[PDB]
């Protein structure tokens, strides 16, 4: 439960440090930081996925294509 | 005991609040986000050739198998 | 601003700090730990049969080659 | 630099929510629940290695043993 | 040239040989021990065939039931 | 020379030609015939399977690729 | 058995069709010509065999590759 | 019956036999042995690289499997 609460640090503190922070700049330049930081890692992992997806599928290929 | 502490985490919060807000605000967010934005730009890349790669691949194993 | 806040802080500090010290922390961390040691038994068990099937495997395919 | 700051509340915090809590009971239940939970989460991906390690390495010793 | 006429004994030698055989129960009995022995033959190979067919297509099978 | 020959070709001739026609005609062939009938049977068996096998295999290989 | 008897033919046919022939010339141009015959017809098959033995052989070269 | 056949046998054995045994011989025989040794060349050469090539394959599975 330590960290139930720990985790209410960063919470309520990234919550009010944001908030604190110039709601005409960083309403902008936070959001698309976010975004894009969520973006990036989601394309990474689906970039890592597709590696291997190319990978098996393509040994199919050369399967098919010998004989 | 915790005043010690509690006060220290104040001390830091305006320390840097109100003072990168002004200078090294757009010094390292708007430089932050080129090299973001170019690794994106990076991401969409390969995502791209292994979507567009595993569509012709699943093409020609289409041909193959019905050929 | 921050008055209100950092002592809503120390307010939980206590309020769980030596409460759940007395009754609730055997009760909670002895289950958990119950679990857990269940489950560091379980995955070793699928982490043994793994190694061992992969010296099995590794095994026959230096035979099966060589022959 | 926000959560530079913010992963300092998490580290100096659970610092002196430990530090506070009970060195005599804590320091032989904590240690063990955090050596078990890094453990069983080490246990886990490799596992989830072996896993296919095992499956590409099976697909192997299909090929050899067909013809 | 020689072998040319070597088969030249072997086809008037057996056209003549079931010729002057009796056209009554030979007719019956060659065409079936022909027509058979041929048959035999040609599903022995198309044995062979399917046999690797089925092997390589089952090699394939196994692939796709991995991961 | 060929004299002694061809002439012993026309000895062996009438020796099996009308001598073999009676009876150790149905002794050879409807044995021959019987075994080899046999074996054709045999043979259909194996084609069979292997074409009946080689109809599932291929029909569980549009439902995997498709899956 | 009539079959005995017509391979008896291609048998004593061949064997003075050659012994009548010119026994300094042929006994070398028929040598070098059954010879050679022979060894082209055993290497089309070898071949054959290693075509296939090239392939499969490669089909596991290209898994081991891949990952 | 038979004397209409074997002695028509005895016709074509010496009008071919002592016939081209003169000028059509090696017309024939070392214009077939020519393209003979010819294809006999370019057979060991496939069984060569086929061979050469089941080198190079069989050595870069052992270092790939070993690695």
């Amino acid at each position: 439960s330590i960290e139930q609460l720990l985790e209410r640090q960063w919470s309520e503190g990234q919550q009010f440090l944001l908030e604190q922070g110039t709601p005409s700049d960083i309403l902008g330049m936070l959001k698309s930081l976010h975004q894009l930081q969520v973006e990036n890692r989601r394309l990474e992992e689906q970039i890592k996925n597709l590696t291997a997806k190319k990978e098996r599928l393509q040994l199919l290929n050369a399967q098919l294509s010998v004989p | 005991a915790l005043q010690k502490l509690l006060e220290s985490f104040k001390i830091q919060y305006l320390q840097f609040l109100a003072y990168t807000k002004t200078p090294q605000y757009k010094a390292s967010l708007q430089e932050l986000l080129g090299q973001e934005k170019e690794k994106n730009a990076q991401l969409l890349g390969a995502a791209q050739q292994l979507l567009s790669h595993c569509q012709a691949q699943k093409e020609e194993i289409r041909r193959l198998f019905q050929q």
